[PDB]
């Protein structure tokens, strides 16, 4: 529904520290 | 530019953006304006109408 929304990745502070 | 105007230089910012920003100003996410856009644009221009 969001109009103008481009596609891109986020960080997590979670996954590395766990693996 | 939205507010920017009269404190300073004048900045470019899209509009649905400054509404957002003054949606957030009052305590409402902006989540509510960037899902139901179209909704609140046709009740802007119906009540400008
Ligand atoms: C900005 O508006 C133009 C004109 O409607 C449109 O073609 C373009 O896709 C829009 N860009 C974004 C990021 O919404
Ligand atoms: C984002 O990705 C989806 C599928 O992964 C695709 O349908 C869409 O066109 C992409 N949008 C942009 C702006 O790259």
């Amino acid at each position: 529904v969001v109009i103008g929304i481009v596609n891109n990745t986020v960080y997590d502070p979670l996954q590395p520290e766990l693996d | 530019s939205g507010w920017t105007f009269g404190a300073g230089p004048a900045l470019q910012i899209p509009f649905p953006m400054q509404m957002a920003y003054r949606f957030n100003g009052i305590g409402v996410t902006q989540n509510v304006l960037y899902e139901n856009q179209k909704l609140i644009a046709n009740q802007f221009n119906s009540a400008i109408g």
